[PDB]
């Protein structure tokens, strides 16, 4: 599930007048077409930080596994965080960062290599070019991981007990026979078939890993989200060559051109068309963030409901009948295991 | 209300110059001149405005006096102590009532603040003013509302300013004033009881960006920061070849309309200093490009279309227009990026006896496409008849234009010479005479590569350049890097230093200390474009060693960092959260404390039962 | 706003200018402020549509929360919810969700099964808590120790799969009446 | 006339709408009258 | 409850100009005004 | 990058006349001509 997107903090006047003091008097003629902007980016921003807040803050305390890894045989290496690792993820957590891309990291601090591009400017360096910048999240991909490893030692010692009051310990067979219990089979059931059981689930967990390896791409929700908006931001910066019907397309070559009284014209149809363009993106921009609130929320009631506890909803926690689900850190999403 | 207003105000917390008397110094005058005093009855009279004051230029007087005040704009000469000797080309005097008002209570100690502020915005003499009894003991803090008292039209230049003193038997507060955005707050009752500056301090800026007085604990993003350039480089190309406009203008057979002759200008140096000189002017409409800015552009290619023709076909000859020159013997191009010449010749194309020897055409079977020759004696067919001759229902197609020194002006023989150009992305070969400056790496500078303008830094690079290669793009079509024409060579354009400023504050009502996060820049860079001043912010926030900090969302100043792990309250960006905690106060920045460290006690056999319960109510909104 | 025209007031421009030229500063005016409205409706339109959003799950919540007990974990505030009361608020709804927390705990002992004669006995709904020295019987979310009868457990097994079985005696009312 | 829908045109500012008496401290080189939102509010009789 | 509606692939070159080369020349210099919309209706019809 | 444009080419896998020498008609010239010869 997708959880957030890239934040930019768009700046009009630089995106439309390239620091041009004439362009930008002629632009403060059209009133407050660019705090509008400015506002709805922003907004779209806290609002996408107040987001992931919701997917994964869902613990005050931080618990973290017992230093031994006995849970009554279950093998839980492959979700539990590798201390060998400087990044603190687990292998599957490791997967889903590796096969997403992101075009813009934003936390780079690019300025400096731009003339050290050496080769053909980049396109986060053309963006950096004209006017359009993108903010890094508040919760780092490694604090994530943080929260991921205490939901998920939370419930693998504690039960459900530690997503309403304090955290309780209970061994995890028993775990294992109130989750039966919950579905109207009896604990007899486990407390007699649990070598079965254990080799079972740990046979579906290893079998996963080499489903998410080896097929092309399951993750293509998120990569769909990171293809949107790069596609999105690409479009817009394309329209910085457009002349929508005026002499050229460089505000620096006109003002140097014509002189002001006759070139205010093109600089008047310039700023019409980059405007309508910003709004266009805007907008877009706008519709993409509800759709992705939409789906966060789905995914915030879900970690509530499958992972901090049971869940009698049909299919809502997986096909078949839910008894638990394992969250995973993922750039710019979640990935549970039901 | 909050309303903002841009306009020529006193910088808060500015340089205000404080004289003495006891010789009256030339104050200069620009954008507004703030002015106070302080005085027991009256030592001051009026002012004197003006250029170079003498009997030269005009100027002005504002000397006041016991009952009227002496308002005129004149040319005075001189005085040097009754206070003008010229009234010679002098007109607009005005009288009205005294700007000074005096009131004590019985005490010489009310010795009211005299208030004054003048401009020069369009002509329109501004002079604004106000009492105020707070006393002069010092320069007052307090807020004091300014009222104009009259609004007249001088219409006149002033540069300088000076003063007049009185006589008898610790003032002059000067301030200049600048183009800035002000945020006044309004009383219920009309008057400004408060007012805060938006360029100089990051809470104004806030304060401005916010409009409003009190700004709630939070980081809020304002405006952003651009490294503007140092210098200005301009690298044309290695050629120093004068163009032959001379060659073309002192021409003496300027062909006829009917075979506009059509010269090619390439690999020179184009002065219009020579076109200005052969050329008693009449006709420079100039469409693609503005005469005035015309030395700094580089063109691929120049064409010089000359030929003689009438005097309306003159303003005939534009793009998109009608009649028999415009239709069948030139037609310019609706798109056409040039400009054209007409001066008048009645000296080359004019003899006793008259002269016949040019042509035009009226009789063509269509109209002329753009830049198109159509030399040819063919006989315009009228009716149905092949005829070929001269008669009637037979006409020749060219008709002649006989020029003879004694005709109107509608009717002399005029020079027309038409410069065509192509202003687009190629290897230019003809522009001005500007000089090719020096190359300056690493550093923000405006450069003008072969009429290549824009800003950026660059620096050596190790592109693939092909021999034919000149530009650098990418898949945004956006220029990357340019060869140097003088030097062969391959550099990169960056962006100046384009990012964003936020200010983290607490509310206003706790304290008025804030930090600034430059986003998404190196902090060095900031740092050293901060001490070369060269950032565009004018707010420049106090830097100590202590209170840095690279971000991974930019860098921050004003806060230091404390290595502890709380709740925040401030959101920064990449795991890192801005406050304002005691030492005693200042803000601090941290990593966030996901909550608290705690781990369970799972065993084989150990469980944990509740043995008690409590009941709490939660609110959902 | 004057939009590139010469001045923003219609009944200014109308009485300044004779109709064929004000015709082109009135299309300007028009064709600034249409595009202002555009923008306004449409930014209405997308906080309309998360406004249902938002309503949508206030009506779920109440006809859950409120009307009935809700299995749903964090849904109905975070707890073991019990129940809610709607409150009116001015465009909006408030809910106070009465939930059941538990408090002071106390680690005792385990086993997944008590094995009497040969037989592992399982309780039929409740946890095998041991005070340290003698096994018990009590519920999930709260203590309440009682004496392991033979009506608190249902008996299956063989006394040799189940892993951590702990030996001790269940009684039955029956035998000794 | 007061209290009646009128077209006004005060000082040449064209406009239509209600007039009445005021308790405004309009000081004495205030001419006109506006709101936060920069639409004409208030005026000065020019003759009274 | 509504589970679909109409699918639309509206074509914005011939909407604007029909077969006329001029106008279209004239569009292409509003730069990719219209693969974006062409994408977004696509998008919609694969999302119902 | 892969750029897109639009511009007179030679069509792929379009007719090309192969002649021969051993006289030299003239060819119509119109939107460009593409010549080759290996010799
Ligand atoms: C839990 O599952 C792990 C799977 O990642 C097991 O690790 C394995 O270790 C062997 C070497 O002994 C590797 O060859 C193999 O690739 C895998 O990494 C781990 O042993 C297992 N532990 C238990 C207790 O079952
Ligand atoms: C705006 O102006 C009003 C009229 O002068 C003021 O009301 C007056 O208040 C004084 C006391 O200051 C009374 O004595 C008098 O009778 C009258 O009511 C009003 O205060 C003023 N408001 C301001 C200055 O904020
Ligand atoms: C469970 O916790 C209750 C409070 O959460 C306890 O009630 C308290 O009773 C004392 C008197 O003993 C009061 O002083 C206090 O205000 C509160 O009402 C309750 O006793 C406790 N029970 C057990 C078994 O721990
Ligand atoms: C095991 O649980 C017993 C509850 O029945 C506790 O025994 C109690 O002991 C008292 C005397 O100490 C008896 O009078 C009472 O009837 C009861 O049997 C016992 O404390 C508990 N053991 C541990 C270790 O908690
Ligand atoms: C529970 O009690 C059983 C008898 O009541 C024990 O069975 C015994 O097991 C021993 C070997 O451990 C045999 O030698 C003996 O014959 C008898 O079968 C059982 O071990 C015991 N379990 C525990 C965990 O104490
Ligand atoms: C005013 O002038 C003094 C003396 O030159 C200087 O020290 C001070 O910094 C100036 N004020 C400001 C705000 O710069
Ligand atoms: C002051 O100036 C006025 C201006 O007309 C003049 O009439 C008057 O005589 C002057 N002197 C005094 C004392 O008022
Ligand atoms: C006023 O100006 C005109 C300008 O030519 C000049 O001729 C005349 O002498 C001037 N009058 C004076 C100086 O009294
Ligand atoms: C005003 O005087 C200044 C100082 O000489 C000069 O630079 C400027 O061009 C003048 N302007 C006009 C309009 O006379
Ligand atoms: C033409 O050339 C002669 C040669 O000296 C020169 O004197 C004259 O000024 C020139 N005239 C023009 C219009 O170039
Ligand atoms: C430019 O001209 C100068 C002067 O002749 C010469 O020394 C230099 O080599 C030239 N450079 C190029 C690149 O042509
Ligand atoms: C930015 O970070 C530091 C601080 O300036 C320095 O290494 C250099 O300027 C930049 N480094 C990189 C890797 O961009
Ligand atoms: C305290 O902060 C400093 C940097 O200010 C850091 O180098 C150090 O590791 C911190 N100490 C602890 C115990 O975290
Ligand atoms: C649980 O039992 C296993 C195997 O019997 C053992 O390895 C582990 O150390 C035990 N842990 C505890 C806490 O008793
Ligand atoms: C039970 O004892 C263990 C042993 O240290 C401890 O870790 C755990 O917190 C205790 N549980 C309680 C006091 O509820
Ligand atoms: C307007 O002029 C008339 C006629 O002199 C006079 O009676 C009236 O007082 C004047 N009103 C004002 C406000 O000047
Ligand atoms: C090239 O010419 C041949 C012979 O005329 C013809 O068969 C072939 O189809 C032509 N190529 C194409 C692509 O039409």
């Amino acid at each position: 599930l997708p959880v957030s997107m890239t934040k930019t903090s768009v700046d009009c006047t630089m995106y439309i007048c390239g620091d041009s003091t004439e362009c930008s008097n002629l632009l403060l003629q059209y009133g407050s077409f660019c705090t509008q902007l400015k506002r709805a980016l922003t907004g779209i921003a806290v609002e996408q930080d107040k987001n992931t807040q919701e997917v994964f803050a869902q613990v005050k305390q931080i618990y973290k596994t017992p230093p031994i890894k006995y849970f009554g045989g279950f093998n839980f290496s492959q979700i539990l965080p590798d201390p060998s690792k400087p990044s603190k993820r687990s292998p599957i957590e490791d997967l889903l960062f590796n096969k997403v891309t992101l075009a813009d990291a934003g936390f780079i601090k690019q300025y400096g290599d731009c003339l050290g591009d050496i080769a053909a400017r980049d396109l986060i360096c053309a963006q950096k070019f004209n006017g359009l910048t993108v903010l890094p999240p508040l919760l780092t991909d490694e604090m994530i991981a943080q929260y991921t490893s205490a939901l998920l030692a939370g419930t693998i010692t504690s039960g459900w007990t530690f997503g309403a009051g304090p955290a309780l310990q209970i061994p995890f067979p028993m775990q294992m026979a109130y989750r039966f219990n919950g579905i109207g089979v009896t604990q007899n059931v486990l407390y007699e078939n649990q070598k079965l059981i254990a080799n079972q689930f740990n046979s579906a967990i290893g079998k996963i890993q080499d489903s998410l390896f080896s097929t092309p791409s399951a993750l293509g929700k998120l990569q769909d989200v990171v293809n949107h908006n790069a596609q999105a931001l690409n479009t817009l910066v394309k329209q910085l060559s457009s002349k929508f019907g005026a002499i050229s397309s460089v505000l620096n070559d006109i003002l140097s051109r014509l002189d002001p009284p006759e070139a205010e014209v093109q600089i008047d149809r310039l700023i019409t068309g980059r405007l309508q363009s910003l709004q266009t993106y805007v907008t877009q921009q706008l519709i993409r963030a509800a759709e992705i609130r939409a789906s966060a929320n789905l995914a915030a009631t879900k970690m509530s409901e499958c992972v901090l506890g049971q869940s009698k909803r049909v299919d809502f926690c997986g096909k078949g009948y839910h008894l638990m689900s394992f969250p995973q850190s993922a750039p710019h999403g979640v990935v549970f295991l039901h | 209300v909050l309303h903002l207003t841009q306009d020529l105000f006193l910088p808060f917390f500015s340089n205000v110059t404080w004289f003495h008397a006891i010789d009256n110094p030339v104050l200069p005058f620009n954008d507004g001149v703030y002015f106070a005093s302080t005085e027991k009855s009256n030592i001051i009279r009026g002012w004197i405005f003006g250029t170079t004051l003498d009997s030269k230029t005009q100027s002005l007087l504002i000397v006041n006096n016991a009952t009227n005040v002496f308002i005129k704009v004149c040319e005075f000469q001189f005085c040097n102590d009754g206070v003008y000797s010229s009234a010679n080309n002098c007109t607009f005097e005005y009288v009205s009532q005294p700007f000074l008002m005096d009131l004590e209570g019985k005490q010489g100690n009310f010795k009211n603040l005299r208030e004054f502020v003048f401009k020069n915005i369009d002509g329109y003499f501004k002079i604004y003013s106000k009492h105020t009894p707070i006393i002069g003991r010092d320069f007052p803090q307090g807020f004091s509302a300014l009222e104009p008292l009259v609004d007249l039209p001088i219409g006149i230049n002033i540069t300088r300013f000076q003063t007049l003193l009185a006589l008898n038997r610790a003032d002059y507060y000067v301030g200049y004033l600048q183009p800035r955005t002000f945020l006044l707050k309004y009383n219920e009752n009309g008057t400004i009881t408060d007012a805060v500056d938006c360029a100089l301090d990051p809470l104004s800026e806030t304060k401005c960006t916010l409009k409003s007085f009190t700004v709630e604990k939070g980081i809020y993003q304002t405006s952003n920061f651009r490294v503007q350039p140092t210098e200005s480089i301009v690298r044309f190309p290695n050629v120093t070849n004068l163009c032959p406009f001379h060659e073309v203008f002192n021409a003496t057979r300027f062909a006829s309309v009917y075979a506009w002759n059509r010269k090619r200008i390439s690999n020179c140096v184009a002065d219009y200093s020579v076109l200005y000189n052969f050329a008693p002017f009449f006709a420079f409409k100039c469409y693609g490009v503005s005469p005035t800015k015309l030395n700094d552009l580089c063109f691929t290619n120049v064409y010089a279309d000359s030929f003689v023709i009438k005097g309306n076909e003159v303003s005939q000859i534009a793009p998109g227009q009608t009649g028999n020159i415009a239709d069948y013997n030139y037609k310019l191009p609706d798109d056409f990026t040039g400009c054209v010449i007409a001066w008048n010749s009645n000296k080359l194309d004019s003899k006793h006896s008259g002269n016949y020897d040019y042509w035009y055409r009226l009789f063509r079977k269509s109209k002329l496409k753009p830049f198109e020759r159509d030399i040819s004696t063919e006989i315009y067919q009228a009716g149905n008849k092949p005829c070929k001759g001269k008669g009637p229902n037979c006409y020749f197609p060219l008709q002649s234009y006989g020029f003879r020194p004694t005709y109107g002006v509608g009717h002399q023989p005029y020079r027309v010479v038409v410069l065509s150009f192509e202003l687009l992305h190629a290897p230019a070969t003809v522009c001005g005479p500007k000089k090719s400056t020096n190359l300056v790496k690493n550093k923000c500078v405006n450069f003008n590569f072969n009429g290549l303008t824009g800003t950026g830094v660059l620096t050596k690079s190790n592109k693939k350049f092909l021999p034919f290669q000149q530009f650098g793009r990418d898949i945004v079509d956006t220029t990357d890097a340019v060869r140097d024409p003088q030097t062969l060579e391959i550099l990169d354009i960056t962006p100046c230093s384009f990012g964003g400023v936020s200010v983290i504050t607490p509310g206003t009502n706790t304290s008025n200390q804030v930090a600034v996060l430059y986003q998404g820049v190196n902090c060095t860079e900031v740092s050293v474009a901060i001490h070369a001043d060269q950032l565009t912010p004018t707010w420049r926030v106090y830097s100590t060693g202590s209170n840095v900090f690279q971000t991974r969302a930019g860098c921050l100043i004003g806060a230091e960092y404390v290595n502890n792990s709380y709740e925040c309250d401030i959101p920064i960006g990449a795991g890192i959260c801005a406050s304002y905690q005691t030492q005693s106060q200042s803000i601090i920045a941290y990593t966030m404390s996901l909550g608290a460290e705690n781990s369970v006690a799972y065993s084989n056999n150990s469980i944990a039962i509740p043995t008690n319960f409590t009941i709490s109510v939660t609110t959902e909104i | 706003s004057k939009f590139g025209a010469i001045s923003s007031v219609l009944n200014d421009i109308l009485s300044r200018l004779d109709p064929p030229e004000a015709e082109v500063q009135i299309d300007r005016l028009i064709t600034g402020r249409l595009q202002s409205l555009q923008t306004y409706v449409t930014q209405q339109l997308i906080r309309a549509a998360e406004i249902r959003a938002s309503a949508n799950l206030a009506a779920t919540k109440m006809s859950e929360c409120v009307l009935g007990q809700s299995k749903r974990v964090d849904f109905c505030g975070k707890g073991y919810h019990l129940m809610s009361f709607p409150q009116s608020a001015p465009h909006g709804v408030v809910f106070l969700h009465v939930t059941y927390v538990p408090a002071q705990e106390k680690n005792f002992t385990t086993a997944p099964a008590i094995c009497h004669d040969g037989k592992a006995h399982f309780p039929r709904e409740g946890v095998f808590v041991s005070n340290g020295t003698h096994w018990f019987v009590t519920q999930r979310n709260f203590y309440e120790p009682q004496i392991i009868t033979t009506d608190n457990t249902f008996v299956s097994g063989n006394c040799d799969v189940v892993i951590g079985i702990v030996n001790n005696t269940v009684y039955d009312p029956l035998q000794l009446e």
